[PDB]
């Protein structure tokens, strides 16, 4: 009824909308890297260059 | 972490020439640099700091050049009074460093 914007629908076949199975869960895959990048030695350096 | 070498080991040139010393770094140290001279039986004295600026009371014959990795110390004219050992100091990062100063370079002037 909402698609036709009418309270009465004549006999027939109407295409209303679409369907799509929603995702079940979420996964994320990254390489087995554990070393943390040397942000400390670059940022926390006592003296910087010119 | 920071290691340097100083070359040449020794130089010899008559009174009218120009003597030059190379101080090279494993990784770049920017301008941060200092050149030191010690007479025998005498503590070292600062000659060039920041690799470019002349020290106090030092004659205008010693020139420091280069930036980053390669640094050169050039003397326009010798007078047989600069015959001594020269060192270059990293003065950049000394967290875990065996020696802030580099190798020894003795200057020999034959007059």
């Amino acid at each position: 009824k909402c698609t036709l914007k009418s309270f009465t629908v004549e006999k027939g076949i109407y295409q209303t909308s679409n369907f799509r199975v929603q995702p079940t869960e979420s996964i994320v895959r990254f390489p087995n890297i554990t070393n943390l990048c040397p942000f400390d030695e670059v940022f926390n350096a006592t003296r910087f260059a010119s | 972490d920071i290691v340097m070498t100083q070359t040449p080991a020794s130089v010899s040139e008559p009174v009218g020439g120009t003597v030059t010393i190379k101080c090279q770094a494993s990784e770049s140290i920017s301008n941060w640099l200092a050149w030191y001279q010690q007479k025998p039986g005498q503590p070292p004295k600062l000659l060039i700091y920041a690799a470019f600026t002349l020290a106090s009371g030092v004659p205008s014959r010693f020139k420091g050049s280069g930036s980053g990795t390669q640094f050169t110390l050039t003397i326009n004219g010798v007078e047989c009074a600069d015959a001594a050992t020269y060192y270059c100091q990293q003065t950049y990062s000394s967290r875990d460093v065996d020696n802030v100063f580099g190798g020894g370079t003795e200057v020999v002037v034959k007059g």
